[PDB]
């Protein structure tokens, strides 16, 4: 635990990172997390909502 | 069937043609929900029931 500094900071920055790549599996109340799934079944009209 | 004791019937293991229903004039009411009326014949589906 010696270099704990450095890697506090690179762990930090990792984990902002997993956690913006986890983000899009979130659908965030729509149907579904993929945007080609939406894409592929609806009409334009709620395809954009 | 009455609508208390509604049948089931399981659908699988070929090919549908959702163009000669969508296209037909002889169904007043036509509501789908969760996808679209056209892009049927673009998807494949799992667990068909009607």
């Amino acid at each position: 635990s010696a270099l704990g500094k450095l890697q506090d900071v690179v762990n930090q920055n990792a984990q902002a990172l997993n956690t913006l790549v986890k983000q899009l599996s979130s659908n965030f109340g729509a149907i579904s997390s993929v945007l080609n799934d939406i894409l592929s079944r609806l009409d334009p009209p709620e395809a954009e909502v | 069937a009455s609508v208390y004791a509604w049948n089931r019937k399981r659908i699988s293991n070929c090919v549908a043609d959702y163009s000669v229903l969508y296209n037909s004039a002889s169904f007043s009411t036509f509501k789908c929900y969760g996808v679209s009326p056209t892009k049927l014949n673009d998807l494949c589906f799992t667990n068909v029931y009607a």
